[PDB]
RNA sequence: UGACGGAGCCAGCGAGUCUAACCUUGGCCGAGAGGUCUUGGUAAAAACUCCGUCGUGCUGGGGAUAGAGCAUUGU
């Protein structure tokens, strides 16, 4: 349960035991944007500002298994499909998201369109492997069924502010942040259940973790630009439990996964260049026969 | 020994034959441990990318790439 | 003075050390 | 939403063109007359990270590195880190020996 | 290319009838101007400038010549003949 | 001694040698100043290719940053190399740190010759200094220009019937290397003649060279400072200042 | 570059030295 | 005097000598454990006499192998031959003939060069 | 695509060699080698 | 079809009291022959495995030797 951190032109793998960097990926020609692991943790995908998607071995920066020319525009999102280990979803400034097979990466397996501005987040619904959610700066979260044509979404959800991030907290509920608030929606009802505007500045990142050893069973971590990272309880109507204030605008946040079986980290990445990690620690035989 | 008899080479394992063909092209003549290492990493890459048994991928590749009809020049 | 019983040449070959030598400069 | 972060493709340092894609140590090495150890010592003196690229370098750090490279005495870098008429006469002698041996 | 007396020259229909008759080869078979004008046409065609064209020359004596698309063949047959002589004897021509 | 320093004949010889070195291109190739000491009686100590350090109180011949330095170590080389590289005191001090086994494996013959071309100063562990003549070759050892010195790096003392623990002390290492660079050296021989480098032509002034000569005379002729000093027996009959190619110019004629 | 342009056409030193020398000669 | 057996294995200039005596399970090659036999890429050639028959056949014996000559490949083949032959000989001398025959059948079915030396002598035509 | 002019010599002779003083000196070394080899062979034949 | 360091690790032939460079700066001893010392310049298992680091391309890679231009450093 190590963690990957993306800065300008560099991806660093930090060890969870020592909180020190153990691996460094510095092959990228321009600024690298998103780095992610497979579900099995064997491959690491990174997206570049030149439109490249480079898939490395997770613990070997020397060997590059795959290099995809996904776009001419910068690719801001690279994610692996959670249900399927063969699918890589990339979202770029072409306003087109592309599903690739890892085996044959010469053409996109599927192209999802219908976004008018800057898709910079996507997510996979846990129970349904056919569903893909894309969040864009026009404010619409578009759900695509990959078994269909996929050029047009099956439905869309209107988060009025430009959507910074989308996450799926259950098979039915998703949470989208953009603007000062975040909104949690039901997918079957296509209606928002809750919205929390607890922040001053725009909510940048979301994380969700459940069944980890805690009094509270599920937790939603929301990081905004006012330096605040706050915890919300999905069982308690997404109310507010705890918060941290940092020295500057927090672009990214993460919490160590549920099966950490060791030290637990809350990690924040600020716009100033700082990375803040806060941790929770975890006679002889004759005499014996006598 | 697989060169003593005409069809003895069919009894050779096919991964061994792939390694022996990887020792070709001159610069690495005889570097069989290097070729075995290349096969090991190749099978790891195949299994990682395809989530299959890489021996089966090798077998399918050989059976597909074996040509079934050919030509010969006639004087 | 130093002595190594294995190596007799250490006593002539040793460079003299001084406080100016053990100084940051 | 306003996010302001705190790069040049080509850098002209000490009348030498360097690329911002390479690291600071790589750029100082590509600058002629400077070895890898000298570049590492210069980077350590200027306190710039060796892993940092040349494009993402502070202007004050670049000025300090330029001053250190310009003044080796002020930088106090060690010198250890700083680092055929005869054939024509032979042909004439061969000709003379050939003549004398042919006479012999 | 053939050696006269000493000058190496590319064999010509017009300028080397005596040499062709002495060697016994017919004079009508010595036509490098066709290859010259075909090279001019191919390399000046817009597909070459678009970069979608490659040219190989297969001589009657069995020599195979690869033509880089960026070469500029001289427009005059005299300079073409000199270039072909140096190419056939040195095996390559640089820029 | 004091008369040797205060004699104007020695100073006039020094200007004469400097002017001759400037005028003559063959002498202009040379750059070092040697004195040739005529000991009165035979020294009686066999040469062992071990340089013995003569202190220079007034001035320093060289700084350790100026020279190119090769360190040759005993060969669990990881501890010594890593300590000297990581520690800031000795980080830039050594141009190259190598073990004796790695040196034998890497450098052979002409590669050894270009090594001699590259490196100006060679120092080594005293435990491998005796193994060095076969590894470095003879063309290091002939002429005594770049004979490897003996440094002790751990500061521990070997005791009989017990092991000696291996550490590396960078402060002790830089202290010994500073002493070696600032001080001149001699190697004893059996006969009467001795040769000691006293100054460098470009980097030293004439009074500095004369003071170095005076200090060398006092250290060698002094009855104390045994066994590094006190090796001259019967006094000094005559000293002869000369470079590598220049003829000997006599001073302190007795 | 070319657009149908066609290919372009073609003191003390000597005293001590002489003292050593004539000392050897005298011997 | 414990029950002990000495056997030999050859491949080119390499020669391995195996002493198989009554013991507890120590399998050592050149005074070092069998799990450090180099190269890594060829360690399973040394392992396969153990793995074909089972570690239970090795539960009550001690094998000590001393190898000289040859190179890495030759030495690996000499080791595995000596170990297989030493197993067969110990199970024939101090364990049953049925155990010996079953071991010989397993080793012969996998690779006869574990048991019989592979001699590549010239054949003039 | 770019266009590059070929580098060729008019009146090319493969037999003839292609600064100038150094080339003359090198031709003189070649002549010295031929003469030395020929004289060596002649001297050996006379000796036999 | 790499380079650069570290570490790990494996041969078989070969045993005549016989095996082995040149010039050079000087000091001293000696009637000499020479001896001794000093100086300086030239001749003369690998693989393989493992770990780390650089990085792969007409995006020519090198080698000069002169000259020019502009500046460092400057009486």
């Amino acid at each position: 349960h190590d963690f990957a951190v993306t800065s300008s032109t560099r991806v660093q793998i930090f060890s969870s035991r020592t909180r020190q960097v153990i691996k460094t990926f510095s092959r990228f020609k321009d600024v690298v944007y998103s780095a992610s692991f497979r579900s099995d943790g064997k491959l690491l995908c990174a997206g570049d500002a030149t439109g490249l998607v480079s898939v490395y071995d997770s613990y070997n920066p020397r060997t590059i298994l795959l290099s995809i020319n996904a776009s001419t525009h910068p690719t801001h999102v690279t994610k692996f499909h959670t249900q399927d280990n063969k699918i890589l979803a990339t979202a770029s400034d072409d306003r087109v998201t592309r599903l690739w097979d890892i085996s044959n990466a010469y053409e996109p397996q599927l192209e999802l369109t219908g976004a008018t501005d800057y898709v910079r987040t996507l997510s996979f619904i846990p129970a349904a492997p056919h569903l893909v959610a894309t969040g864009s700066y026009d404010g619409l979260i578009r759900l695509y069924d990959t078994r269909s044509s996929g050029s047009t979404p099956i439905y869309s959800l209107n988060h009025d502010q430009p959507v910074e991030n989308v996450i799926a907290v259950s098979p039915t509920q998703i949470v989208s942040c953009g603007g000062n608030n975040f909104k949690v929606w039901d997918l079957t009802s296509n209606k928002k259940l809750y919205e929390r505007g607890n922040f001053n500045k725009a909510v940048t990142c979301l994380d969700y973790v459940e069944n980890f050893d805690s009094p509270m069973q599920s937790a939603l971590i929301a990081s905004s630009l006012d330096g605040h990272v706050k915890v919300f309880d999905p069982l308690d109507n997404f109310q507010v439990k705890f918060g941290w204030k940092f020295s500057g605008p927090v672009l990214s946040c993460a919490v160590s996964p549920s099966t950490a079986q060791g030290n637990r980290h809350l990690v924040a990445g600020l716009s100033s260049g700082l990375l803040a990690i806060r941790t929770k620690k975890k006679k002889s035989n004759n005499f014996q026969r006598m | 020994r697989y060169a003593n008899k005409r069809f003895r080479k069919a009894q050779c394992p096919i991964i061994e034959r792939l390694t022996n063909s990887l020792m070709m092209n001159g610069r690495n003549n005889g570097k069989k441990l290097k070729a075995v290492r290349i096969i090991k990493h190749t099978l790891d890459i195949i299994n990682v990318l395809t989530d299959q048994n890489p021996i089966q991928v090798v077998v399918d590749a050989i059976t597909n790439t074996g040509p079934r009809e050919d030509t010969t020049r006639v004087g | 003075f130093v002595k190594d019983h294995r190596y007799p040449g250490l006593t002539p070959g040793l460079a003299p050390v001084g406080l100016s030598d053990e100084e940051d400069s | 939403s306003l996010v302001v972060q705190e790069f040049q493709h080509i850098l002209r340092l000490l009348n030498t063109n360097v690329d911002g894609n390479i690291k600071i140590v790589y750029a100082l090495t590509t600058i002629k007359g400077v070895g890898r150890r000298y570049s590492n010592l210069v980077c350590k003196k200027a306190d710039v990270d060796l892993h940092k690229r040349a494009g993402e370098l502070t202007q004050e750090e670049l000025e300090r590195i330029v001053q250190i490279m310009q003044n080796p005495t002020h930088y106090k870098i060690p010198a250890w880190f700083l680092n055929h008429t005869l054939a024509n006469n032979v042909e004439s002698k061969l000709r003379d020996d050939l003549e004398r041996l042919k006479k012999i | 290319t053939h050696k006269i007396s000493d000058k190496y020259v590319l064999l010509n229909c017009d300028d080397h009838q005596g040499l062709l008759k002495k060697m016994g080869r017919d004079i009508s078979e010595a036509r490098p101007d066709i290859t010259h004008q075909c090279l001019l046409t191919l390399l000046d065609s817009p597909i070459n400038k678009a970069g979608k064209l490659q040219v190989y020359i297969q001589t009657s004596r069995g020599i195979l010549i690869e033509v880089n698309p960026t070469v500029r063949i001289p427009r005059t047959f005299k300079r073409f003949s000199g270039l072909m002589v140096q190419l056939l004897h040195k095996l390559s021509i640089r820029s | 001694s004091n008369d040797i320093i205060k004699s104007g004949l020695a100073e006039k010889a020094l200007k004469a040698l400097i002017l001759q070195c400037e005028e003559n291109p063959s002498l202009k190739n040379d750059k070092d100043i040697h004195i040739i000491i005529n000991t009165g009686k035979k020294m009686g100590i066999n040469r062992d290719n071990i340089p013995r350090i003569i202190p220079l109180t007034k001035y320093k011949l060289f700084k350790p940053r100026d020279l190119n330095i090769l360190l040759i170590t005993k060969d669990p080389s990881a501890l010594y190399r890593e300590t000297l590289t990581k520690d800031e005191h000795t980080s830039e001090l050594f141009k190259e740190i190598i073990s004796v086994k790695n040196l034998r494996r890497r450098f052979k013959g002409s590669k050894l010759t270009q090594l001699y071309k590259d490196f100006d100063l060679v120092v080594a562990d005293y435990r491998v200094h005796h193994l060095l003549p076969e590894v470095l070759g003879s063309r290091f050892y002939h002429g005594s220009k770049k004979l490897p010195y003996m440094i002790r790096m751990s500061k521990e003392v070997k005791l009989k019937r017990q092991q000696m623990v291996e550490k590396c002390d960078p402060i002790y290492v830089r202290a010994q290397l500073r002493s070696i660079c600032k001080n001149t050296s001699y190697i004893p021989n059996n006969d009467n003649c001795l040769s000691v480098r006293v100054g460098y032509i470009q980097k030293h002034s004439i009074p500095e060279i004369l003071q170095n000569i005076q200090d060398t005379i006092n250290f060698l002729t002094d009855k104390s400072k045994r066994p590094q000093g006190g090796v001259i027996k019967g006094g000094i009959i005559s000293i002869f200042v000369k470079t590598s190619n220049s003829t000997s110019l006599p001073i302190y004629q007795f | 570059t070319d657009r149908f342009k066609g290919d372009d056409d073609i003191d003390y030193y000597q005293q001590v030295q002489r003292g050593k020398q004539d000392k050897k000669i005298s011997r | 005097a414990v029950p002990s057996v000495q056997t030999f294995g050859k491949k080119k200039s390499a020669t391995a000598v195996a002493h198989v005596k009554a013991g507890k399970g120590l399998i050592k090659v050149n005074g070092s454990p069998i799990t450090l036999v180099e190269p890594e890429i060829l360690r399973f050639k040394v392992y396969e006499p153990l793995l074909l028959v089972g570690l239970d056949k090795f539960s009550n014996i001690d094998i000590r192998v001393r190898v000289t000559g040859g190179g890495h490949v030759s030495q690996v083949y000499a080791i595995r031959q000596a170990i297989a032959k030493g197993l067969v000989a110990y199970h024939q001398k101090y364990v049953d003939e049925q155990s010996k025959n079953e071991l010989k059948k397993a080793f012969t079915s996998y690779d006869r060069t574990l048991l019989i030396a592979d001699s590549r002598r010239p054949e003039p035509k | 695509i770019p266009t590059h002019a070929p580098k060729y010599e008019e009146n090319f002779n493969p037999d003839k060699k292609s600064d100038r003083t150094r080339s003359e000196i090198n031709k003189m070394k070649a002549q010295l080698k031929k003469e030395r080899k020929f004289t060596m062979k002649e001297i050996r034949k006379d000796a036999k």
